[PDB]
């Protein structure tokens, strides 16, 4: 089964927040 | 479809995928793909970046979907000390604490798991 913990790992990490901010700017 | 899901307002969606930083116009394969957005925080992701199947994608798009970190147990509405072990339904992606399932679970289910709302 999928858990919050294993979904975090299987999905892959989010992009760096600063880069998400420069994109949204 | 749950009463408490029809009732919580939806946050403003961020039109950028948190994982690849693309938009609806460009996923990781440089092809258009609509985003899914968390109802509580507004962060968004391509289904392909979330690793969702097409069937699961159809279902979550019709529900008050929550991201991994925002997910609350559909039964007790809490996250709590056991939040990291909350199960995610492979049909609707709702979260359930093992102890909050019907019937309650002592051990992790093996393979694909579908919740008490989804199973016939
Ligand atoms: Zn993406
Ligand atoms: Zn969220
Ligand atoms: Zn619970
Ligand atoms: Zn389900």
């Amino acid at each position: 089964a999928r858990t919050k913990q294993t979904a975090r790992k299987s999905t892959g990490g989010k992009a760096p927040r600063k880069q998400l901010a420069t994109k949204a700017a | 479809s749950l009463p408490h899901e029809k009732d919580k307002p939806v946050a403003e969606p961020i039109p950028i995928c948190s994982f690849c930083l693309g938009t609806k116009e460009q996923n990781r394969e440089k092809k258009p793909e609509e985003l899914i957005s968390c109802a509580d925080c507004g962060n968004s992701g391509h289904p392909s970046c979330l690793k969702f199947s097409p069937e699961l994608t159809v279902r979550v798009k019709a529900l008050r979907w929550q991201c991994i970190e925002c997910k609350t147990c559909s039964s007790c509405r809490d996250q709590g000390k056991n939040a990291d072990n909350m199960l995610f339904c492979d049909s609707c992606d709702r979260g359930f604490h093992m102890e909050c399932c019907d019937p309650p679970l002592t051990r992790m289910p093996k393979g694909m798991w579908i919740c008490q709302i989804c199973r016939p």
